[PDB]
């Protein structure tokens, strides 16, 4: 499965098992028994105006 | 441990509490069959 999102890069740490925050709590949870990856790069070239 | 500190790291402290636990336990039935051993044998001289 491949999911798919942008977020700030401050919040990218939330995105790993057993994290809080807006993101972990109410948009985004891995579980707490993850075996999976994450890649996360930086977009500002293609996502601010 | 697992109220106050992180879940992934509980686990692997319980795991060491189940089995230093468990050693105990082990270590336990180990010597009541040794003793029941002895029991048995004087058990046999008394019916003897």
């Amino acid at each position: 499965y491949a999911d798919s999102f942008v977020i700030r890069g401050n919040e990218v740490r939330q995105i790993a098992p057993g994290q809080t925050g807006n993101i972990a709590d109410y948009n985004y949870k891995l579980p707490d028994d993850f075996t999976g990856c994450v890649i996360a790069w930086n977009s500002n070239k293609l996502d601010s105006k | 441990i697992l109220s106050r500190l992180d879940p992934p790291e509980a686990e692997v402290q319980i795991d060491r509490l189940i089995t230093g636990r468990l050693q105990s336990l082990q270590t336990y039935v180990t010597q009541q069959l040794i003793r029941a051993a002895e029991i048995r044998a004087s058990a046999n001289l008394a019916a003897t």
